[PDB]
RNA sequence: GAACGCACAUUGCGCCCGCCGGUAUUCCGGCGGGCAUGCCUGUUCGAGCGUCAUUUCAACCAUCAAGCCCUGGGCUUGUGUUGGGGACCCGCGGCUGCUCGCGGGCCCUGAAAAGCAGUGGCGGGCUCGCUGGCGGGUGCCAGCCGUAAAACCC
RNA sequence: CUAGUAACGGCGAGUGAAGCGGCAACAGCUCAAAUUUGAAAGCUGGCUUCGGCCCGCGUUGUAAUUUGGAGAGGAUGCUUU
């Protein structure tokens, strides 16, 4: 009915009472918010958080991917924009209470197992690259299940940081962001063997390295100082190379400081993985690298 | 068969030569069209005369174009009846009108170099028309040398 | 079928382009920008239905045909005389990183033999490329940011990009960044 | 031939006073 | 203003106008019902003369009723009858 | 021409409730912490037929669709006696559009802001060189009929 | 915002709501640099390659890469992600 | 019973939303709440060879920039005009001359209008000749310039 | 009371009032025909944290002003809530 008093709003030539009818209809491409209050239908479908976090599994998989999809008219740029900030506020979660577990990476992509409350979640992530949606889709039953899934995460996550005790929402600047922030956007205030995995030691990730990822991993685990490039992002250490403080390099390539050590990212997974600290002769840049496993 | 010829009056400052043709053209075949303009300043004289092959098609666009409100002009669509077209009506019909600098020309030929006795006509008009002038001005009194 | 109102703004249309374009070809094409050359993001908007010769000779020359078409271009003095030619079609200004970095991600594709394919691999790239430094697409992205030689021939790869049509989202400096956000 | 002109002028004298849409 | 002129467009009602406008009318209502609601009054002076006002609550009802002798006379008139 | 009547008159519309109402919270706040006569397009059947029986309006646009059409046949030859330039246009919905109502049976314009006061003039001259000649001979004779 | 637990009481779960299956965890056969073991011969590839989509068994093929740039990015990916989605909504579950 | 889910002379027979008991998500039985008609106001849904509107007639020059000079006042470049008529005052180019051009000063007129159109070229287009190349005609140019030759085009 | 009068009537049967006068009781008003036009100022519903918010009716006329022993509009100076 209110589409058609907007409709006829449009045929009157009614500018100003269009713009009324449209502000009362909060229609989700100029807010983000999903369109229709769902609080009723999770409420009753999921009776309590383990279900919650059994069905996160899927969601936070869809969000991830839908994060990393551009955007039509069936789903706009704005809660795009709402699905990245929610899945970097739940990365920050994760690299607060250290809930990461298992890390597995692939040509799917990488796949996470997190525990939450007693509770396993796997979730996968696609690489920053193109895809192509070519073939019979549809759209809209996309945009139900991204509505959806905002609903359900933006629930548990207020409830895991009301938990947690961290304040939520975490505020975030837009001129960082705007700058390339990404995972440094978000501010997080505590008041409103994974932590011995890098306790102490530095980090630089170089410019051929996804970013996102590593980064994810590295203060998952509570590495302290981890640093990138300029161009890859913004809110970081010193980006140049002769700075003698970074210990450990992440590089993948076909300087050279002898108090430097020359790393492949291989290493850091094997080292994720065993959590026995796979050693860097042994996963050397410029050698045909020894095989990982995959530890499911 | 006689082709019908069209006055239109009043016409917009952009309905001149090729959108008068198109517009027209729709409503039939156009034989000629010719709009009026000045001569010193190549500008239209907001006058036009179309000459469509067929008179009935000539008659229909001017009974439904007659008294049109284009850009705050009420046009004039009247046709002209056979027996009062002049001949030579559509002379430069066709034909583009293009604007020539008059005032250029004079001022590049008063920088033009005249060489030896076109001066000496200089200085006998200069003379006599100071001297048609002096009697002039001497008839109330004023008195002028060199 | 087409009416005389439609004629005569025609007319007017592209009598105002007219002595708009002998204006800027009379006049010493100095805009008010310092000498060192920057980069600009381009993106063509409609506007006039019939484009003038010199302006339709720059868009080629700009490869901006088709519906929402974007490019990155040099600011040295000849193209600040090309896009001020063509102002009232486009719309420019300085990108940002994640502008940038975000638009070759979502709509990064690359021509080879005349044929447009989406960029898949980075093996893909390499044998597009091969030989001029270029890498991986992470290398490009700081090639457009960053100045250097290789712009011509990377620009020349890519495909110009098919934005999506926007529902309500001169010169400026910083807006476009929200434009290219609400554009993708 | 004249008639097709006379129906074309007539065509054109509809769309042009009570216009093209519906 | 208007109910002036309808008032006394009324009060001849043989004119060409008149007459046209009641005979197109007449056709209209023997095909319809007996008794049918009429959204609007057809003669709007007459029904504001009478008390008739554009507001929630008023209705019009036009109704046909068979002319004529009930040579014993009907005292009732056809208009209480309607 | 209709067109060009409506883009004056579209110029020239009343305000909505909800304009009228910010209006008066604007003056209101104003007052808690100068204007001219408003110029706009006059309906209503009574109140235009007293402005044409005065001479103030201007123009008059009246409907063709009244199913009571005794409200309106009066109105072409009392536009005609009192010297007012009228037209008839097609829709009542249409004139109801302009004033936000559903319907409106006649609307007129008596007066307008200075800006656009000769376009108003031109569209006056306009109807009654378009539209009133074109019907001063047919406005007598009477119509339809079955001849043939 | 507001707690959506506020009064939390456990509620049993009915017999006829049965949840939808988990995905599975991932295999061995899934890693981009995998044991010698598990790489597939070439004319296993080229077999792969030949015949047509959703005939087969197994959906992936491991391929040794020695970096990560190396690695590209299935596309496919959302669609076959878009598929598992109306499998949760129209491949009815059976208990 | 006006008597109102249907019948009524039977403690009978249906539809919609729920519950309980007895082998029970399937079977049976019972229970709770609703289901008449005309009309008024509102809501929602739907029909009509009843009816209208749907191909911007808008804005977009510099709302100040750049350069001078003695850093405090100006100067310079930024070329942007509807068309006619008149019972006038001129100036300057032309013509053997009448007169005609270019530029002023004074009036009048609705964004008004009823032939009078003539100045030389460069390119491109069309056309017809000669064996892609060579030559001329053109009331073609929504292309430039002012006679000397270009610009533009590819 | 007028008054079994006037009036009507197989002028037979008969039928049959009213004004005035005395008294009881007393009380007056609402609309339509006007342009609020410098502002539909009017009203039914629904939602309510009850304070103010939405849809609708209505310009083919809902408020105010006026009702012919009247009235309106200006001016004017007192008197009323």
């Amino acid at each position: 009915a209110l589409e058609k008093k907007i409709s006829r709003a449009l045929g009157r030539g009614d500018v100003s009472n269009a713009a009324r009818l449209e502000r009362n209809a909060n229609l989700p491409e100029k807010t983000g918010k999903p369109r229709y209050t769902l609080n009723h239908i999770i409420r009753e479908r999921y009776p309590t958080f383990q279900d919650a976090l059994r069905d996160l599994d899927d969601c936070l998989s869809m969000l991830f991917l839908f994060a990393n999809l551009p955007s039509t008219t069936a789903v706009p740029a704005k809660m795009i924009a709402r699905c990245e900030r929610l899945c970097h506020e739940f990365q920050h979660y994760l690299i607060v209470t250290h809930s990461l577990r298992k890390s597995f990476l692939s040509i799917k992509g990488i796949y996470y197992q997190a525990n939450i409350q007693g509770e396993d979640i796997l979730w996968l992530v696609p690489y920053k690259f193109n895809q192509r949606i070519v073939g019979d889709v549809d759209f809209r039953i996309m945009g139900t299940f991204v509505e959806f899934y905002m609903t359900l995460l933006g629930f548990v996550n207020y409830r895991l940081y009301t938990s947690i005790g961290l304040k939520y929402p975490p505020k975030f600047d837009q001129v960082k962001d705007d700058q390339g922030a990404e995972l440094a956007a978000f501010s997080l205030e505590g008041l409103n063997d994974p932590s011995q995995l890098f306790a102490n030691f530095t980090f630089f990730l170089s410019r051929e390295t996804p970013r996102q990822p590593l980064e994810f991993i590295l203060r998952a685990f509570g590495c302290k100082r981890i640093g990138w490039d300029a161009v890859l992002g913004e809110g970081a250490f010193t980006t140049d190379e002769s700075d003698p403080r970074i210990t450990h390099q992440i590089i993948d390539r076909p300087g050279r400081y002898p108090g430097r050590i020359y790393v492949q990212p291989q290493w850091v997974w094997d080292s994720i993985n065993d959590e026995e600290l796979k050693p860097p002769e042994l996963y050397a840049p410029g050698a045909q690298l020894p095989p990982h496993l995959s530890p499911f | 068969s006689q082709p019908g010829v069209m006055y239109i009056a009043r016409l917009p400052h952009g309905f001149y030569e090729h959108e008068l043709r198109g517009y027209f053209s729709q409503f039939g075949e156009i034989t000629r069209l010719r709009v009026v303009r000045n001569k010193k300043t190549g500008a239209s004289r907001h006058r036009a005369f179309i000459e469509f092959a067929d008179a009935e098609v000539a008659d229909i666009a001017a009974r439904t174009m007659d008294k049109y409100l284009l850009f705050g002009h009420i046009l004039t669509c009247k046709i002209v009846p056979p027996a009062q077209v002049h001949p030579d009506l559509f002379k430069g019909a066709n034909r583009r009108f293009k604007v020539v600098p008059w005032n250029k020309m004079a001022g590049r030929q008063l920088e033009r170099p005249l060489s030896e006795s076109q001066w000496q006509v200089k200085v006998a008009k200069e003379e006599q028309r100071r001297a048609a002038r002096a009697e002039k001005l001497k008839e109330m009194g004023y008195e002028f040398e060199a | 079928f087409k009416r005389a109102e439609k004629y005569v703004k025609e007319y007017r249309e592209q009598e105002r382009e007219k002595i708009r374009l002998a204006r800027i070809a009379k006049q010493q094409g100095s805009f008010h920008i310092p000498a060192e050359a920057k980069l600009v993001f381009v993106i063509r908007i409609k506007g006039i239905n019939k484009i003038p010769p010199k302006p339709r000779k720059i868009l080629q020359l700009l490869r901006l045909r088709q519906i929402n078409n974007g490019v990155f271009v040099k600011v040295t003095k000849a193209t600040a005389e090309m896009i001020k030619i063509v102002e009232p079609w486009v719309a420019y200004g300085y990108p940002n990183l994640k502008s940038v970095r975000e638009l070759i991600y979502k709509r990064g594709y690359g021509k080879v033999n005349g044929q447009r394919i989406p960029l898949t691999d980075n093996a893909i790239i390499e044998e597009n490329l091969g030989k001029y430094g270029i890498i991986c697409i992470e290398d490009l992205i700081h090639e457009i940011f960053t100045v250097g030689p290789n712009f011509k021939q990377a620009a020349n790869f890519l495909w110009p990009f098919k934005l999506s049509n926007p529902n309500g989202g001169g010169n400026r400096e910083e807006h476009i960044n929200a434009l290219i956000r609400a554009m993708n | 031939s004249k008639a097709a002109k006379g129906a074309q002028a007539k065509k054109a004298a509809q769309a042009a006073l009570k216009g093209v849409h519906s | 203003g208007a109910l002036k002129y309808l008032e006394e467009l009324s009060k001849k009602k043989q004119s060409d106008v008149v007459r046209f406008l009641l005979r197109v009318r007449c056709w209209e209502y023997r095909q319809l019902n007996v008794i049918h609601r009429a959204s609007r009054p057809s003669r709007p002076d007459k029904a504001r003369r009478l008390g008739y006002k554009a507001k929630q609550g008023y209705v019009i009802y036009r109704v046909r009723v068979r002319r004529g002798g009930r040579q014993l006379k009907y005292q009732r008139s056809l208009r209480a009858t309607a | 021409l209709a067109a060009q009547a409506f883009k004056l008159l579209n110029k020239y519309r009343p305000e909505t409730k909800q304009e009228k109402k910010e209006r008066l919270l604007r003056e209101a706040t104003a007052i808690k912490e100068v204007s001219k006569k408003p110029y706009t397009v006059k309906y209503g059947l009574n109140h235009v037929v007293g402005l044409i029986e005065n001479k103030k309006a201007s123009l008059v646009l009246i409907a063709n669709d009244v199913d009571p059409i005794e409200l309106v046949v009066f109105l072409p030859a009392l536009c005609r006696k009192m010297g007012i330039p009228y037209a008839i246009i097609k829709g009542k919905a249409r004139l109801g559009t302009l004033v936000h109502k559903k319907t409106a049976a006649v609307v007129a314009i008596t007066e307008v802001r200075s800006e656009d006061k000769n376009e108003l003039a031109k569209l006056i001259s306009a109807v009654k060189e378009g539209y009133l000649e074109k019907v001063e001979d047919t406005r007598k004779r009477w119509g339809g009929g079955i001849m043939g | 915002f507001y707690d959506l637990w506020q009064n939390e009481e456990p509620q049993p779960p009915n017999p006829m709501h049965i949840p939808a299956p988990k995905l599975p965890p991932p295999g061995y056969d899934l890693s981009y640099n995998p044991p010698p073991e598990y790489l597939p011969t070439k004319e296993e590839r080229e077999e792969w390659e030949k015949m047509d989509p959703e005939d087969r068994e197994k959906d992936y093929l491991p391929t040794k890469y020695d970096s990560l740039r190396k690695v590209p990015a299935w596309g496919n990916f959302v669609k076959e992600r878009f598929e598992r989605c109306m499998d949760l909504y129209l491949a009815p579950r059976v208990r």
